[PDB]
RNA sequence: GAACGCGCGAUACUCUUUGAACGCACAUUGCGCCCCUUGGUAUUCCAGGGGGCAAGCGU
RNA sequence: AUGCCUGAAUAGGGUGAAGCCAGAGGAAACUCUGGUGGAGGCUCGCGAAUUUGGGUAUAGUAGCAAAUAUUCAAAUGAGAACUUUGAAGACUGAAGUGGGGAAAGGUUCCACGUCAACAGCAGUUGGACGUGGGUUAGUCGAUCCUAAGAGAUGGUUUCAAAGGCCUGAUUCAGGCCACCAUCGAAAGGGAAUCCGGUUAAGAUUCCGGAACCUGGAUAUGGAUUCUUCACGGUAACGUAACUGAAUGUGGAGACGUCGGCGCGAGCCCUGGGAGGAGUUAUCUUUUCUUCUUAACAGCUUAUCACCCCGGAAUUGGUUUAUCCGGAGAUGGGGUCUUAUGGCUGGAAGAGGCCAGCACCUUUGCUGGCUCCGGUGCGCUUGUGACGGCCCGUGAAAAUCCACAGGAAGGAAUAGUUUUCAUGCCAGGUCGUACUGUCUCCAAGGUGAACAGCCUCUAGUUGAUAGAAUCCGUAACUUCGG
């Protein structure tokens, strides 16, 4: 996940099982004040949901991670 | 594989063909 | 992708507001006579397609290069 | 056909008692 | 090697092609061509 | 001499999933699923394929102009030319026969 | 060169097809020597028409 | 009574998904309708939140 | 025992039925000869039987759990027959011991650490134990639709008040229509994504490039030509557009099986040339390998069918297959479907094969070639026009389109329409790791009789171990011009 953050400009988050892509995008935008390009979600074997949030090129994911 | 999980009781007693449970009678 | 033959259409495409860059590609190839020549492809993408103009004449390609806007980023090859 | 649908049951019964 | 049907097809096709070519060239008229076709 | 297989969920040789083998720009053989071929529109009277109408899938007709799926003649795009000609001739002759029969009835009831 | 369909059939269906063919052959051989196995057309010919039956009665 | 979670329920050592179980289906976390409200350019679009849906010829 | 719905399969060798063509006999009928054609209770490898998936009804003794073949050197380790690397031998041999899937399993996938227990010897190994990591979709499926059937409502549409829409200067009045919820397929029907790269473990999902489908609001250009819903051709029909209510229809979806013939693509075979590798006591222009082009987009391309002229026995045309013609043949000239090929964009910048130059290090920089052809009773697959047989004219529905009809609307500081072109925005939930009763892909040489033998690509080395037709003739014989 940190490799994705450093290279692919993708922040990896754990989200609730009741949240869809709209809610994840909106929540990232509100909490971290960044523009989200895309959101890809999967359901992990342990019953939790993982989201890859790719941000717009105007933002650096590493700067948000350090912040 | 004649039986599957029953929603009401959680046992492997829901007959797939009959659509009835042999342990709690669901539904 | 799309191929165009009109030079002024290419220039009009490169003059739009939402244009990023244009690619100039050089190919060394043979003609039916066997004499090798230099062929220039000018590629720029519009809204949803990539328009390519193929020019087999060196002088026409040079004139088109000179006629490009000075504020347009050009990718050589 | 089956035109009896033009009369509901209660109308039919209350007219049958009239006869 | 080559079965019967293939060689028969090739022979009949070449014979018909020659007959049509000869009729179109004027060497054979309609009726002699019609006889040779059936033959 | 490379072997290829299906690229989707269906593992059976059904009509729905049919495979062609193509050589990709990577130099390898790969499978590709082919869609069902489109069927030419047919005349509503004789069942012959309509002339001058493009052959597309049912939902692809919604995206093309009306000239690609009609004919300028009456019943164009539904019935062929010969069927329309028969319809015109038959209608005219039926009308003429009706006129003649009406005249005959008028004459035969005029005796009394 | 053997065709693909031939390979698939010989690997899948050849054995039971041959066994069934043998079973039909054996049953036909057994029934050939028995009495009472006649086709519908043969039985119809044997019974005859209504006129033939009335002649046979007379 | 069951499932999933931290005796308890997202306020988790108020009350998730269910269950007589109730909008409709159900071996699917599937498919709808209604009212109010908020946000993203916004009268149309998209989404989020809250609350709901088991007349007669008779007198 | 009999069913029903929806899929897969129904193969191959031999023989050679009707019908047809041409010869010879006879007044016909009819009988022979050759070819063609390609059929079946044909063969080959009252009773029995009759492929298959999913759905749905009526004593430290016996003994080592048996699936062949292992050997040498090195490394790791306390410890090696069993772990790792290299070499040798051997096995599976595309109908695989090879690469995927449905179902089922549920973390068995990957890494690091470990040998207390388990893998019937051992183990430093693991489908074990401990701690972590890993499955990304508008385009692939589910989701939608109905099938046999099931099943609520008052047994499956029945003596049910079972529902929606439209018109109107404001008067609640009037009018139209018929028929039943729902469930039921990850093999049926169905809108749309490809290539290259990338991980220890993820890919049509991520990254780069490239493109489509559906829905929505809207603007611009053009058309709607005197002001009001456009033209051309005898015709088939063509078009950048070119309004169309109720109502009534038509097409696609959408439908048995077999046979030969024609065409395309992939594989196989093969010539030249440009690279690389092996052998070379002798001979061998020698043996192996690279020379690739995706979805999508533009132009062009058609057998069949149809239209116009014309009017035919001295009967012509014609298929491998005998059918067609005054119900209009032969001939001459055209129209159409774009299936499929060709050129181009995508695109050489990708991939591939080489050579050279940099470093105890992520140590990547540079330069070339990636070209031109042939062949088919060959295998796989798609398609076209036909022919034969069986038979309800060969499942339904969702969905899209079109036709008849003539309601209504359209002009003087932006008339009406926007099936023409360009432009803007968006696409939720669940599965995706790994293996795997039904299923997918499938090289070459010998065999010169399906078979068997050997090998290429790719996988293995698993199983307690040690000791004792063929030689001599002749005639013939292939395509075009
Ligand atoms: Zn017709």
């Amino acid at each position: 996940a940190m490799k994705k953050v450093e290279d692919g400009n993708i922040l990896v988050f754990q989200v609730s099982m009741k949240a869809n892509k709209y809610q994840i995008k909106k929540a990232v935008k509100e909490l971290y004040e960044v523009d989200v390009l895309k959101v890809n979600t999967l359901v992990r074997p342990n019953g939790t949901k993982k989201a890859y949030v790719r941000l717009t090129a105007d933002y650096d994911a590493l700067d948000i991670a350090n912040r | 594989k004649s039986h599957t999980l029953c929603n009401r009781c959680g046992r492997r007693s829901f007959h797939v063909q009959k659509k009835t449970c042999s342990s709690c009678g669901y539904p | 992708a799309r191929e165009i033959t009109d030079i002024k259409q290419f220039l009009e495409l490169t003059r739009r507001a939402d244009v990023k860059t244009a690619t100039v590609k050089i190919n060394k190839k043979l003609n039916k006579a066997g004499k090798p020549f230099r062929q220039t492809k000018f590629k720029v993408r519009g809204s949803s397609s990539l328009y390519t103009l193929v020019i087999n004449d060196a002088g026409k390609a040079k004139k088109l290069i000179q006629s490009l806007p000075p504020t347009l980023k050009v990718n050589r090859l | 056909l089956s035109r009896y649908v033009k009369w509901p049951e209660y109308v039919r019964v209350q007219r049958q008692k009239k006869i | 090697r080559l079965p019967s049907q293939v060689v028969w097809i090739r022979r009949l096709r070449v014979l018909r092609r020659l007959l049509a070519k000869y009729r179109d060239a004027g060497k054979i008229d309609k009726h002699l061509y019609h006889v040779l076709y059936k033959e | 001499a490379q072997r290829v297989t299906f690229r989707r969920r269906n593992p059976y040789n059904t009509r729905s999933n049919k495979i062609k083998v193509v050589k990709t720009p990577g130099g390898i053989l790969r499978a590709q699923h082919v869609k069902k071929l489109a069927t030419r529109p047919k005349c509503g009277d004789c069942g012959s394929a309509l002339q001058g109408i493009s052959t597309l899938r049912p939902r692809q007709y919604a995206t093309v102009s009306k000239t690609h799926k009609t004919v300028s003649r009456a019943y164009g795009g539904s019935r062929c030319a010969n069927c329309v000609k028969e319809r015109i001739i038959r209608a005219f002759l039926i009308e003429e026969q009706k006129i003649v029969k009406k005249v005959v009835k008028e004459q035969t009831e005029a005796a009394k | 060169k053997v065709s693909k369909s031939t390979k698939k059939f010989q690997s899948k269906h050849l054995k039971h097809t041959l066994d069934q063919r043998r079973k039909e052959k054996i049953q036909k051989k057994r029934i050939q020597g028995r009495r009472g196995n006649k086709t519908d057309q043969e039985k119809a010919d044997a019974a005859g028409t209504r006129e033939q039956q009335q002649l046979k009665k007379s």
